[PDB]
C-alpha cells in the first residue's frame, strides 16, 4: 500500500485478479521519438539511418565526395518554460561532422585533400517533452501515430461487381516502404498483365524481357516440360502419372503389352495407380494429340539451320513432319491443363508485342514517361532506377519481411531491393492462386495494417530534407574550385529546418494537443489514424476498414472512435496493447502450457494469434487457477464458440484489454449499448476541469493510471521527508537508500501556476502533501487541473432525482438547482491570449503610448503611464488593455463637420486609435503581461519595469536554490563527520564555509567528504552561470516578424460558472442542456429534508438503452450513504474502535472479492484521516468488466440503511405535498463539457462586409450573420413569402445599396425595400461577359 | 429489393436487374 | 489589395492575364522584327495556351501560379465555384440582422412564442432601436443614440420591449429539410443567453435539447413581418404539409401526464362515489380525499355542434375515473366526453386535438394544445415517475426457455457429429431454435411485464 | 426519370445553376438563348421577387402587362 | 541586384553566426546607409494567391476573408444624412445673411 | 451468429457479447449517417425536378 492510499481508499469490487498492471499510458509516443533522436551504431531507423542511407554524396564523376561521421544535438536554447512563454520552438541544434575529400585525377584512389569541416549545422530540429508532447509555437503540440498498409507483397480478389460472370480475378501488388507500385493482375480471357503505379496496363511477359529473359526461360519458369520421342517411327511420349489427373482419355493409352486405358474412359486415380506401381515410363500416342500441344524451345533445321518452330508455337501433324525428317529425337511441351496448371503466361506471350529485352524496355520507357522520343541509356536508366535503385526504391525491414514471409521465405531479412527472383516469385504465386492452391488476403487484417509514430514520420521529413540538400551539394562540386570551399558553403541551414518544421507546423497529424482534461491528452496520445500522407481519404473508403475487425480484439478499442465524416479511420490504441518490434500491433496474452494456466505473459501479433486458441477473460479457475468448467467460451480462427477443456492455447490476461483508456473508465459499462458508450467515452474527453476537482464517487480504478501517466500531476522522482510545502514549490529531502553518494540531498519539485492552456482553460497545480509528511517514491507530490488525490477528477459527482419536473427537463434538457451554482462547484476558470501589435506603416510607426485620442479620464486609468493594463485588475468587454495608435495624417473632412470643428474648435487628430480592448462579453482579471522588443529598439518604460521585475526575481529564485541546495549538502557532511570525527557542539560554532578543511581518519569516508567538495564547489560555480544566462534571455529582444516594432501580450483569467444552455453529461453517454437555475426552495427534497441537486428525465433512460446510469445513480448513492454514516460517526465523535470497525465492516462485504484491508494501517493518525476523507462519499472501483452486481449494491445498501429500490419518497418544493410513487435519487458523476453558451452565442445587425464579393463577414469577432442556404431557401418557396425571401438575399445581404438604404428606412420608421440587383449575379455578368460571352439584359 | 434506394429506383424510372415482360 | 506586414494578396487572373499580354506583345515585336516562321509559330502557340489558360484552365496544360504549385483559378472556375452545383446563390448566402445560440426547453411559453437572450434581441434589433429612441426624443441624433444603447442605459430596455411587441423573428435548425423547418414566433425578453423553443414544436424541427442550436433572423421589411405572421407563423401550422394529421402532437413528458392523468386502477380512494361534475372532482383529488384514478360515476355536461351550426347541450351521469372528469376541463364545447374517457396513449391523444380542429377551428386547437401540454407537464411531475433497476422485470422462466433452446442446439449437433444432418440445414436449424427461443423469452418478459 | 427530367428545363440561368456550368452556358450562348425567367431558381439567382407566394400577384400581373398593350 | 547581394551576405553568415545574422547586419556589410534593409526587404516579397486554400480544405480560401475597409458603415451613413437635417436647421435659424455667410 | 447474445443490459454483458455487439453498433451509425446523406439527395433531385 502506497502514501497516498493510506489518505484514500477505493473499496473495488470485482472478481478477477490482476496478472497484468495497466502499463506505462504514454509509451508509444515517448518510445518511437526516443528512436528518431538517437545515436544507433548501424542502421535502424534513426538520423543515423537517413544520413547514412543519403550519404556519403559524391559528385558526377568528379571524384569529389562528401561523407558523413557524426552528429549531436545542442542543448536547447530556450528550456520548456521560456519556450512557452516566449512563444519560440523547442529545439534542438543540430551539429553534423562532415568530411569532403578530393580525389586526384588520375587514380588509384586517395587523396589531394580532404577537409573535415567541424559540425556543419542544418537546422534546429524539435524537442518531445518527457510527456510525449512537442511544442513547436510556444504550444504543446501532439503527432498522432498512424495506420496504412504494410510494405510487403498483397493478394487481393475483387470478385463480384467486376465484369458481371462472375469469374472474379486475381491480382498482386507490390507495395513498397518508398518508391513505385508494382501491380500485376488477370483479366477476363485469363491473360496476366503487369502495372507500374496506376499507370498504362502491360502484357505482364515485357517485365520479365526488360530483366534480360527471352521466350524460352520464361516458358521455361513458368510451365512443367512434357517430353515427346519420336523413336524408330511414330511418337512416344514420357508420361509423368499423375498428370493424368483430371483429365479423359483421348485415345488407346497402352504400353508393355498391357492396355491400361481406353479411350473415352476418364482417367481416374485407380488408372493412375496402376500406371504408377507397374512403372509406365514411355508410351506410344498418336501423331494427332501433339495437334494442340504448345512447344517449349526453339526448333531449327540442322541442315538448312532455318526455323522450323518459334518457342510457344502450336505445333501441327505438319509441323511434326516437317521438324521429324530434319533429325529430332525429342520435342519438349508445355504441360497444360485448364484446370489445375493454367496456360496463362503462353497467352500472355502471344499478346505481348515485344520481342527482345531492349524492344520491351522501350514500351515500359514509353509507358512511363510517354510522347517522347525513347532512348536505350534512358530506358536503361528508368527500369533500373524503378525498383532497382538503393535511392529510388526501398521495402525496408518490414517490407522485405512481410514479403519474404507472404512468398513462403526462410530468410526474415534480406536487400531492400527487387530482384529477378522476387518479381518472378511473386508471379508464380499468383499464378498459384488462380491455379487454385492458395488463398487471397484481407486489407482489414492488423496483420497486414502498420503502425507508424511520430519518430518515423520526422525521419521521413528529414530525409526529403537530405535529398534535397545533396542535390544543392552534387550541384556545387560540379564547378568547385579545390581548397576554398568547405562544407558549410554547400550545406545550408533552411532546407532542413523548412523540412521539418514544414512537418510539425503543417500536416493533419500534427496538431494542437487537445489539452482540455488529463484525459484528453493521454488519449490523444494513444490515437491512431488511417489519414494523412500515405493513407487514405475520407471521400474513398469505404466502409470495410472503418468495421471492426476480429483482429482488432486486444489491439483497438472496439467502442471508442469519433461518429463524425471519418469512423473507423482513427479508432485508438486499447488499454494494453503495444506497437510489434516490425510494427505491427500486439496483446498480453497468458500462455496455457499442458493444463495449468500460467501467469506467464506473452505478446502476440496480429497473424502470432490465428492458429492458436485463446481462452476468455472471465472464466472460472479457482485454487491453481485449473479451469474449473469441462468447457469454456474461447475463440480460436476468426470466430467464438465453446471448447474443449485443454485444447486451450492462451488466455486473455485481463478483462478490460478489449477497451481502451477511455472505455475503461466508465463505471457499469456491461449495462450500456455500444453506441451510447461510444458517445460516452467521446464526450467525456470533453470535460473542462472544474474550479474544485472533487473525484468520481463511483469508479473503475482507472483513474489514477491515467492521472498519474499523464503528466498534469506532480510525481515524487525520489521518496522522503518534505522540508518544504508552498503552493508554490514543494521541497523534498530524499532517502539515503534512494540517493547517489555526492551533491548530497533534495529534489525541488517547482509547481506550474496559472497559465494558459490550449483550450484557453486554466492549469494550475496545487500541493497534495503537507509539511513534514513521509513520501513514497513515485507518489504524487501535487494534483493538476481536476486530478484529486492521484486519480483523475473529470467533473462532479451530485444528488441527482429521475423524475419529470414541469417539463423544465423536456427532452435530455437539465434541471440543477441553485445549491450548485451557489456552492461554485461548476464554475470554471477561462484563461485568453491577447495581443497587441504594433507594426510599421508608410505613415508612421505605431505607438503603445496612453496617450489615447478620445478616451476619458476612467479610460486611461486602467492603463499605467505606458499603455498597458496593470496586473491583477479586473476587466470587461471594451475596456483598454493595451493602449496603442497608428499614424493617420489628414482627415480630408468636408462641408458642415469642417463647420462643427470651427464652433467647437477641435484639433482633430492624426492618430487613429487602434487601442487593444477587451472582446466583447467576456469579463476577466488579468493575470500576466509579457512584451516582446525587436532586437534594437528602445524599450518602453513599461517594459523596462516588467525587465527589472522579472530579473531580480529571477535572482531570488537562483538564490533559493542555492541556499535550500548549499543547506541539504553541508547537513550531509555534517554527518559524515561524527563518522569518526564526532564533534557535535564542537563543529556547529565556528563558520560552515570553513568546513571543508577539515578532515577525516583514513577510511572512504574522507574521500566522500571529497565528493561532496567537488559537487559543493560545482553548484557554487554553476549558480553564476546560471544567473548570467537567465538575465540574458531576460534582456534580449526577442527576434520578431517583419513590419512589427513591439508585441504586447495580455492574460486574461475569466470566471465562468454555470448558465443555462451549457452542456452537461454523464460517462454513459446521456448528454443534457440546462434549462433553468431553480431555487432550492423548489427542489423536490425526501423525509430528510435535503433537497437535490439536479432532477434528470426518466424518459431518456428507456429508449437510449444505457442502464449503467441508473446503475451509477443506485451504488453512488449507497456510496454516500456510507461516507454519512461516517460523517455522523466522526461528529458523534466516537473513538477509533467503532469508527475502524464500521470501515472494515464496509471493506468486507458479503464475501467473495478480491479487495483485502488493514489493521496494518497505523490505528489512530493514519485511519483517523482515511475516515476523514471517506466522510464526503466513499469511492467505490467497478472494473469495466469485472463490476459490481446487483446484489453487491443492495448488501451495500444494507449497509447504509437506505432502501433496495434505491428509489425513495420525495416532496414537491412547492406544495409540500409528496409525489406519488417512489422516485430514483442517487450520486452520478457529472461532467461539464466546454460548449459553454457565451461561446456558443451570436447576432448581428449590421457589421464588416467582404471585399471581393460584397457579403456579411465578420473580421472584428463582430460576427459574419448566419449563412442562409439552399434548403433554407426552399423552406421559404414552400411558404408564400417572397418578400422574406427577396430581402434576405438582397438588402440583408448582398446588395450593396440595398442594404444602406434598407438601414436608413429601419430607422426612419418605414419598414421597405428598394431592392435592386444583387451584387453576386453582378460580378457573374462581368465574369461571364470577360471571356467571348455577351450576356445582356434585354427590354425594360 | 426495398427501403430507400428501391424509392430512388422509382423515381428515377430504372429498369429492374432481372424483369418480366409483358 | 494590401495586407498586414505590408504584405499583398491578389487573384490568380492578373498572373494568367499578364501571361496573355506579355506572350501577346511579344508576338508584335517578332513580328516587327521579321522572325523565322518557326518562331513566330511558337509565339502564336504559346498565345494560344495562354488565352487558353485564361479562359478555362485545364483543357490543355494546367498552368500553375507564381512560385505555387496549386494550378491558378480561370475565369470559367471563377464562374464555376465548388462544392457543387453550387452557384453562391444556392449554396448559401451570409446574411445581416441574425444570430443564432445553444436552445433551452421554456414549457411556460404559449406555442405562439418563443425566449430570444436580452443581449441578442438588443444587437439584433439595433438599427429599429436608434430608429425609435430619436422618434421618441430620448436621443438627440442617431449618433448620441448609439452611445446610449452602448451604454447599455436603463431607459433603451423598455424601447426594445416596444420595437419587439407586435414584431415576429424567424427561427430555424441545422437540418432544414420540410418548410416547417423554419418557423416565426413572437420574441419574449428573456435573461440568459440561450433561445427557449414551445416543447410542442419541438417536434417539427426534429430538435432535441442535447445542445443543438438554432438561428434567428429578423424580418425587416413589412411585407416580411406579416407575411411572417399570416404564413411562417407557429400558430398557422399546426398539422404536416405531408399529411393532415398534427404536428403540434404532445411529445412525450405531457403524453406520460395524460396516461397518468387519464387510466384506472381497480381499486383507489373515492372508488365507486358519485359527484355532481369535474369540478368537485379535482377539488376531491388536491385535497388527498380521492384518488387521482378510481372508478366513479359524475355527471358531466357535453356538447354537439350537430344542429346547423349551432351547439346542442347535453348532460348525463358518466361512468369514468376522477382523472378523465379533472381532464375534461380543458375540452372546449362541441367535442363529446368519449374522447376522454379512454386511457388517452400518444395516439388517442392525438386524435383528440385533430376532432378539435377539423369541429372547433383553428384558435380552439391553439388554445387547447396549450392547456393539454399545461396539465400534461404538471402532472407528469405530480406522477412521480421513474425508472429503477427493479422497474425492468427479467422473467422468471428465461433460464429454462435458454435451457431448453440450449438442449436444441446440442440434439442437431449430435445430429452433426452422427452425419444425419449436413452442415448448412444443420445451421439453419440451430438459428431457426434460437430465433424462436428470443421470441419466447420476449413474449414471457411481456406477459409478466405488462399484466401482473 | 427525376434526374433526367430536371436536366429538361428552358431558363439556363436555372440550368448553370445544378448542371455543368461550363457547357450549360456555351451549349446556350450558340443558340443565342434567351431567358425570359418566369420560373423560382432563375428569380432567386437574379435576387427578384420568387413567382410562386406573395410574388404571384406580382409576376402575373406584369407578365400580362408583357405581350400587350 | 541589390537584393540578390544581400541573399548572399547570409550564406556566408548563416552558420557563421550561428542563428542567422541579425536584420541589421547585413546592412554594414553592404555599402548604404543600412536602414534600408527593412524597406528593400519588404518590398521584394510577392503577393500571396488570394485562392489560397486555407482551413478544413472547404471552400473557404484566403481570398473570402478580405473585408472591404473602404466601404462607409450604414452606421455612420445615416448620422451623416442626419447632419444634413441638423446643420440646415441651424442655418435656419440665424439670419439669412448670416446663413448664406456661413454656408458660403 | 448461431450464438445469440444470451444476457441483456440489465444483467451485465460479458466480453464476447460486447465485442460482437459493437459490429452492429458502427454497422449501425456509419449507415444513418449515410442515409442523412441519401436522404438529402433524393431532396436535391426531387425539388430539382419539380
Ligand atoms: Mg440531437
Amino acid at each position: 500500500y502506497s502514501y497516498t492510499e493510506k489518505k484514500r481508499i477505493r473499496k473495488d469490487f470485482g472478481k478477477r485478479p490482476q496478472v497484468l498492471d495497466v502499463p506505462y499510458l504514454l509509451s508509444i509516443q515517448l518510445d518511437s521519438f526516443q528512436k528518431f533522436i538517437e545515436q544507433d551504431p548501424e542502421g535502424q531507423y534513426g538520423l543515423e539511418a537517413a544520413f547514412r542511407s543519403v550519404f556519403p554524396i559524391q559528385s558526377y564523376s568528379g571524384n569529389s565526395e562528401l561523407q558523413y561521421v557524426s552528429y549531436r544535438l545542442g542543448e536547447p536554447v530556450f528550456d520548456v518554460q521560456e519556450c512557452q512563454i516566449r512563444g519560440v520552438t523547442y529545439s534542438a541544434p543540430l551539429r553534423v561532422k562532415l568530411r569532403l575529400v578530393i580525389y586526384e585525377r588520375e587514380a588509384p584512389e586517395g587523396t589531394v585533400k580532404d577537409i573535415k569541416e567541424q559540425e556543419v549545422y542544418m537546422g534546429e530540429i524539435p524537442l518531445m517533452t518527457d510527456n510525449g508532447t512537442f511544442v513547436i509555437n510556444g504550444t504543446e503540440r501532439v503527432i498522432v501515430s498512424q495506420l496504412h498498409r504494410s510494405p510487403g507483397v498483397f493478394f487481393d480478389s475483387d470478385k463480384g461487381k467486376t465484369h458481371s460472370s462472375g469469374k472474379v480475378l486475381y491480382n498482386a501488388r507490390i507495395i513498397p516502404y518508398r518508391g513505385s507500385w508494382l501491380d500485376f493482375e488477370f483479366d477476363p480471357k485469363d491473360n496476366l498483365f503487369v502495372r507500374i503505379d496506376r499507370r498504362r496496363k502491360l502484357p505482364a511477359t515485357i517485365i520479365l524481357r526488360a530483366l534480360n529473359y527471352t521466350t524460352e526461360q520464361i516458358l521455361d519458369l513458368f510451365f512443367e516440360k512434357v517430353i515427346f520421342e519420336i523413336r524408330d517411327n511414330k511418337l512416344q511420349m514420357e508420361l509423368v502419372p499423375e498428370r493424368l489427373r483430371g483429365e479423359t482419355a483421348s485415345f488407346d493409352i497402352e504400353a508393355n503389352g498391357k492396355v491400361y486405358v481406353e479411350k473415352g474412359r476418364r482417367i481416374t486415380a485407380r488408372h493412375i495407380r496402376q500406371l504408377e506401381k507397374d512403372d509406365v515410363k514411355l508410351i506410344e500416342v498418336p501423331v494427332e494429340y501433339i495437334a494442340g500441344k504448345v512447344v517449349a524451345k526453339d526448333y531449327i533445321d540442322e541442315s538448312t539451320g532455318e526455323l522450323i518452330c518459334a518457342a510457344n508455337m502450336e505445333l501441327s501433324l505438319d509441323l511434326l513432319a516437317k521438324l521429324s525428317q530434319s533429325g529430332h529425337k525429342r520435342i519438349e511441351t508445355l504441360f497444360t491443363n485448364d484446370l489445375d496448371h493454367g496456360p496463362y503466361i503462353s497467352e500472355t506471350l502471344r499478346v505481348d508485342p515485344t520481342n527482345d529485352r531492349l524492344s520491351a524496355l522501350v514500351e515500359i520507357y514509353r509507358m512511363m514517361r510517354p510522347g517522347e522520343p525513347p532512348t536505350r541509356e534512358a530506358a536503361e536508366s528508368l527500369f533500373e532506377n524503378l525498383f532497382f535503385s538503393e535511392d529510388r526504391y526501398d521495402l525496408s525491414a518490414v517490407g522485405r519481411m512481410k514479403f519474404n514471409r507472404s512468398l513462403l521465405r526462410e530468410e526474415i531479412e534480406g536487400s531492400g531491393i527487387l530482384s529477378k527472383d522476387d518479381i518472378i516469385d511473386v508471379m508464380k504465386k499468383l499464378i498459384d492462386i488462380r491455379n487454385g492452391k492458395g488463398e487471397v488476403d484481407d486489407i482489414d487484417h492488423l496483420g497486414n495494417r502498420r503502425i507508424r509514430s511520430v519518430g518515423e514520420m520526422a525521419e521521413n521529413q528529414f530525409r526529403v530534407g537530405l535529398v534535397r540538400v545533396e542535390r544543392a551539394v552534387k550541384e556545387r562540386l560540379s564547378l568547385g574550385d579545390l581548397d576554398t570551399l568547405m562544407p558549410q558553403d554547400m550545406i545550408n541551414a533552411k532546407p532542413i529546418s523548412a523540412a521539418v518544421k514544414e512537418f510539425f507546423g503543417s500536416s493533419q497529424l500534427s496538431q494542437f494537443m487537445d489539452q482540455n482534461n488529463p484525459l484528453s491528452e493521454i488519449t490523444h496520445k494513444r490515437r491512431i489514424s488511417a489519414l494523412g500522407p500515405g493513407g487514405l481519404t475520407r471521400e474513398r473508403a469505404g466502409f470495410e476498414v472503418r468495421d471492426v475487425h476480429p483482429t482488432h480484439y486486444g489491439r483497438v478499442c472496439p467502442i471508442e472512435t469519433p461518429e463524425g465524416p471519418n469512423i473507423g479511420l482513427i479508432n485508438s490504441l486499447s488499454v494494453y496493447a503495444q506497437t510489434n518490434e516490425y510494427g505491427f500491433l500486439e496483446t498480453p496474452y497468458r500462455k496455457v502450457t499442458d493444463g495449468v494456466v500460467t501467469d506467464e505473459i506473452h505478446y502476440l501479433s496480429a497473424i502470432e494469434e490465428g492458429n492458436y486458441v485463446i481462452a476468455q477473460a472471465n472464466s472460472n479457475l479457482d485454487e491453481e487457477g485449473h479451469f474449473v468448467e469441462d468447457l469454456v467460451t474461447c475463440r480460436s480462427k476468426g470466430e467464438s464458440s465453446l471448447f474443449s477443456r485443454d485444447q486451450v492455447d492462451y488466455m486473455d490476461v485481463s478483462t478490460q484489454q478489449v477497451v481502451s483508456v477511455g472505455a475503461s473508465l466508465i463505471p457499469f459499462l456491461e449495462h450500456d449499448d455500444a453506441n451510447r458508450a461510444l458517445m460516452g467515452a467521446n464526450m467525456q474527453r470533453q470535460a473542462v476541469p472544474t474550479l474544485r476537482a472533487d473525484k468520481p464517487l463511483v469508479g473503475t480504478g482507472m483513474e489514477r493510471a491515467v492521472a498519474v501517466d499523464s503528466g498534469v500531476t506532480a510525481v515524487a522522482k525520489r521518496g522522503g521527508v518534505v522540508q518544504y510545502v508552498d503552493a508554490s514549490r514543494i521541497v523534498i529531502k530524499v532517502n539515503e537508500d534512494e540517493m547517489y553518494p555526492g551533491e548530497a540531498g533534495i529534489d525541488i519539485y517547482n509547481l506550474t501556476k496559472y497559465t494558459r492552456s490550449n483550450q484557453n482553460t486554466c492549469i494550475n497545480q496545487m500541493p497534495c502533501v503537507s509539511l513534514g509528511e513521509p513520501v513514497e517514491r513515485g507518489d504524487v507530490l501535487a494534483d493538476g487541473p481536476s486530478t484529486d488525490l492521484g486519480e483523475l477528477a473529470l467533473g462532479q459527482n451530485m444528488r441527482v432525482a429521475f423524475m419529470p419536473w414541469n417539463g423544465y427537463n423536456f427532452e435530455d434538457s437539465i434541471l440543477v438547482s441553485e445549491r450548485v451554482v451557489q456552492e461554485d462547484r461548476f464554475t470554471t476558470i477561462h484563461i485568453q491570449e491577447l495581443a497587441c501589435v504594433s507594426r510599421d506603416t508608410k505613415l508612421g510607426p505605431e505607438e503603445i503610448t496612453a496617450d489615447i485620442p478620445n478616451v476619458g479620464e476612467a479610460a486611461l486609468s486602467k492603463l499605467d503611464e505606458s499603455g498597458i493594463v496593470y496586473i491583477g485588475a479586473e476587466v470587461t468587454g471594451g475596456d483598454i488593455l493595451v493602449g496603442k495608435v497608428t499614424p493617420k495624417g489628414e482627415t480630408q473632412l468636408t462641408p458642415e463637420e469642417k463647420l462643427l470643428r470651427a464652433i467647437f474648435g477641435e484639433k482633430a487628430s492624426d492618430v487613429k486609435d487602434s487601442s487593444l480592448r477587451v472582446p466583447n462579453g467576456v469579463s476577466g482579471t488579468v493575470i500576466d503581461v509579457q512584451v516582446f522588443t525587436r532586437d534594437g529598439v528602445e524599450k518602453d518604460k513599461r517594459a523596462l519595469e516588467i525587465e527589472e521585475m522579472q530579473l531580480k526575481q529571477a535572482k531570488k529564485d537562483l538564490s533559493e536554490e542555492l541556499q535550500i541546495l548549499e543547506a541539504g549538502l553541508f547537513s550531509r557532511i555534517r554527518a559524515v563527520l561524527v563518522a569518526g570525527g564526532v564533534e557535535a557542539e564542537k563543529l556547529d560554532k565556528l563558520p560552515r564555509d570553513r568546513w571543508l578543511e577539515l578532515g577525516l581518519t583514513d577510511e572512504e569516508k574522507q574521500n566522500q567528504l571529497e565528493q561532496l567538495a567537488e559537487q559543493y564547489d560545482e553548484l557554487k560555480h554553476e549558480f553564476e552561470k546560471k544567473l548570467e544566462a537567465k538575465r540574458r534571455k531576460i534582456t534580449q529582444g526577442d527576434d520578431l516578424a517583419p513590419g512589427v516594432l513591439k508585441i504586447v501580450k495580455v492574460y486574461l483569467a475569466v470566471k465562468r460558472r454555470i448558465q443555462p444552455g451549457d452542456k452537461m453529461a454523464g460517462r454513459h453517454g446521456n448528454k443534457g442542456v440546462i434549462s433553468k437555475i431553480n431555487p432550492i426552495e423548489d427542489m423536490p427534497y425526501d423525509e430528510n429534508g435535503t433537497p437535490v441537486d439536479i432532477v434528470l428525465n426518466p424518459l431518456g433512460v428507456p429508449s437510449r438503452m444505457n442502464i449503467g446510469q441508473i446503475l451509477e445513480t443506485h451504488l453512488g448513492m449507497a456510496a454516500k450513504g456510507i461516507g454519512d454514516k461516517i460523517n455522523a460517526m466522526l461528529k458523534q465523535q466516537q473513538e477509533v474502535a467503532k469508527l475502524r470497525e464500521f470501515i472494515q465492516r464496509a471493506y468486507d462485504l458479503g464475501a467473495d472479492v478480491r479487495q483485502k484491508v488493514d489493521l496494518s494501517t497505523f490505528s489512530d493518525e493514519e485511519v483517523m484521516r482515511l475516515a476523514e476523507n471517506l466522510r464526503k462519499g466513499m469511492p467505490i472501483a467497478t472494473p469495466v468488466f469485472d463490476g459490481a452486481k446487483e446484489a453487491e449494491i443492495k448488501e451495500l445498501l444494507k449497509l447504509g440503511d437506505l432502501p433496495t429500490s434505491g428509489q425513495i419518497r420525495l416532496y414537491d418544493g412547492r406544495t409540500g405535498e409528496q409525489f406519488e410513487r417512489p422516485v430514483t435519487v442517487g450520486y452520478m458523476y457529472m461532467l461539464k463539457l466546454n460548449h459553454l453558451v457565451d461561446d456558443k452565442m451570436h447576432a448581428r445587425s449590421t457589421g464588416s462586409y467582404s471585399l471581393v464579393t460584397q457579403q456579411p463577414l465578420g473580421g472584428k469577432a463582430q460576427f459574419g450573420g448566419q449563412r442562409f442556404g439552399e434548403m433554407e431557401v426552399w423552406a421559404l418557396e414552400a411558404y408564400g413569402a417572397a418578400y422574406t425571401l427577396q430581402e434576405m438575399l438582397t438588402v440583408k445581404s448582398d446588395d450593396v445599396n440595398g442594404r444602406t438604404k434598407m438601414y436608413k428606412n429601419i430607422v426612419d420608421g418605414n419598414h421597405q425595400m428598394e431592392p435592386g440587383m444583387p451584387e453576386s449575379f453582378n460580378v457573374l455578368l462581368k465574369e461571364i461577359r470577360s471571356l467571348g460571352i455577351n450576356i445582356e439584359l434585354e427590354d425594360e | 429489393t426495398g427501403g430507400l434506394p428501391r424509392v430512388a429506383d422509382l423515381f428515377e424510372a430504372r429498369r429492374p436487374k432481372e424483369p418480366a415482360i409483358l | 489589395v494590401p495586407l498586414d506586414g505590408g504584405r499583398f494578396a491578389t487573384s490568380d487572373l492578373n498572373d494568367l492575364y499578364r501571361r496573355v499580354i506579355n506572350r501577346n506583345n511579344r508576338l508584335k515585336r517578332l513580328l516587327d522584327l521579321a522572325a523565322p516562321d518557326i518562331i513566330v509559330r511558337n509565339e502564336k502557340r504559346m498565345l494560344q495556351e495562354a488565352v487558353d489558360a485564361l479562359l478555362d484552365n485545364g483543357r490543355r496544360g494546367r498552368a500553375i501560379t507564381g512560385s505555387n504549385k496549386r494550378p491558378l483559378k480561370s475565369l470559367a472556375d471563377m464562374i464555376k465555384g465548388k462544392q457543387g452545383r453550387f452557384r453562391q446563390n444556392l449554396l448559401g448566402k451570409r446574411v445581416d440582422y441574425s444570430g443564432r445560440s445553444v436552445i433551452t426547453v421554456g414549457p411556460y411559453l404559449r406555442l405562439h412564442q418563443c425566449g430570444l437572450p436580452k443581449k441578442m434581441a438588443l444587437e439584433l434589433f439595433k438599427p429599429f432601436i436608434y430608429g425609435k429612441l430619436e422618434l421618441r426624443g430620448l436621443a438627440t441624433t442617431i449618433k448620441a443614440a448609439k452611445k446610449m444603447v452602448e451604454r447599455e442605459e436603463a431607459v433603451v430596455w423598455d424601447i426594445l420591449d416596444e420595437v419587439i411587441r407586435e414584431h415576429p423573428v424567424l427561427l430555424n435548425r441545422a437540418p432544414t429539410l420540410h418548410r416547417l423547418g423554419i418557423q416565426a414566433f413572437e420574441p419574449v425578453l428573456i435573461e440568459g443567453k440561450a433561445i427557449q423553443l414551445h416543447p410542442l414544436v419541438c417536434a417539427a424541427y426534429n430538435a432535441d435539447f442535447d445542445g443543438d442550436q438554432m438561428a434567428v433572423h429578423v424580418p425587416l421589411t413589412l411585407e416580411a413581418q406579416l407575411e411572417a405572421r399570416a404564413l411562417m407563423m407557429s400558430t398557422n401550422n399546426i398539422l404536416s404539409p405531408a399529411n393532415g394529421e398534427p404536428i403540434i402532437v404532445p411529445s412525450q413528458d405531457v403524453v406520460l401526464g395524460l396516461y397518468y392523468m387519464t387510466r384506472d386502477c381497480v381499486n383507489a380512494k373515492g372508488e365507486g362515489m358519485v359527484l355532481t361534475g369535474p369540478k368537485e372532482a379535482e377539488r376531491l383529488y388536491r385535497s388527498g380525499l380521492a384518488s387521482l384514478h378510481a372508478r366513479v360515476k359524475v355527471r358531466i355536461t357535453e356538447y354537439e355542434k350537430d344542429a346547423n351550426g349551432e351547439l346542442v347541450a347535453k348532460t348525463s351521469l358518466k361512468d369514468t375515473t376522477v382523472g378523465r372528469a379533472i381532464l375534461w376541463m380543458i375540452v372546449p364545447k362541441g367535442l363529446p366526453y368519449s374522447i376522454v374517457n379512454q386511457a388517452l396513449g400518444k395516439k388517442a391523444i392525438s386524435k383528440m386535438l385533430n376532432t378539435c380542429y377539423r369541429i372547433l377551428g383553428l384558435k380552439p386547437t391553439v388554445i387547447f394544445a396549450d392547456q393539454i401540454m399545461y396539465t400534461g407537464f404538471a402532472y407528469a411531475a405530480r406522477s412521480g415517475a421513474s425508472v429503477g433497476i427493479d422497474d425492468m422485470v427479467i422473467p422468471e422462466k428465461k433460464h429454462e426457455i435458454i435451457s431448453e433452446a440450449e438442449a436444441e442446439v446440442a440434439e442437431i449437433q449430435e445430429q452433426f457429429q452422427s452425419g444425419l444432418v449436413t452442415a448448412g440445414e444443420r445451421y439453419n436449424k440451430v438459428i431457426d431454435i434460437w430465433a424462436a427461443a428470443n421470441d419466447r423469452v420476449s413474449k414471457a418478459m411481456m406477459d409478466n411485464l405488462q399484466t401482473e | 426519370g427525376i434526374t433526367k427530367a430536371s436536366l429538361a428545363t428552358e431558363s439556363f440561368i436555372s440550368a448553370a445553376s445544378f448542371q455543368e456550368t461550363t457547357r450549360v452556358l456555351t451549349e446556350a450562348a450558340v443558340a443565342g438563348k434567351r431567358d425570359e425567367l418566369r420560373g423560382l431558381k432563375e428569380n432567386v439567382i437574379v435576387g427578384r421577387l420568387i413567382p410562386a407566394g406573395t410574388g404571384y400577384a406580382y409576376h402575373q400581373d406584369r407578365m400580362r402587362r408583357r405581350a400587350a398593350g | 541586384e541589390t537584393i540578390n547581394k544581400l541573399n548572399r551576405i547570409s550564406r556566408q553568415m548563416l552558420q557563421e553566426m550561428g542563428r542567422e545574422p541579425t536584420p541589421e547586419e547585413l546592412a554594414e556589410r553592404m555599402l548604404m546607409p543600412e536602414d534600408k534593409i527593412r524597406k528593400v526587404l519588404k518590398i521584394a516579397k510577392e503577393p500571396i494567391s488570394m485562392e489560397t486554400p486555407i482551413g478544413d480544405d472547404e471552400d473557404s480560401h484566403l481570398g473570402d476573408f478580405i473585408e472591404d475597409t473602404t466601404l462607409e458603415l450604414p452606421l455612420d451613413s445615416a448620422t451623416t444624412e442626419s447632419l444634413r437635417a441638423a446643420t440646415h436647421d441651424v442655418l435656419a435659424g440665424l439670419t439669412a445673411r448670416e446663413a448664406k455667410v456661413l454656408r458660403m | 451468429i448461431e450464438t445469440p447474445i444470451t444476457a441483456n443490459f440489465r444483467e451485465g454483458l460479458n466480453v464476447l457479447q460486447y465485442f460482437i455487439s459493437t459490429h452492429g453498433a458502427r454497422k449501425g451509425l456509419a449507415d444513418t449517417a449515410l442515409k442523412t446523406a441519401n436522404s438529402g439527395y433524393l431532396t436535391r433531385r426531387l425539388v430539382d425536378v419539380a
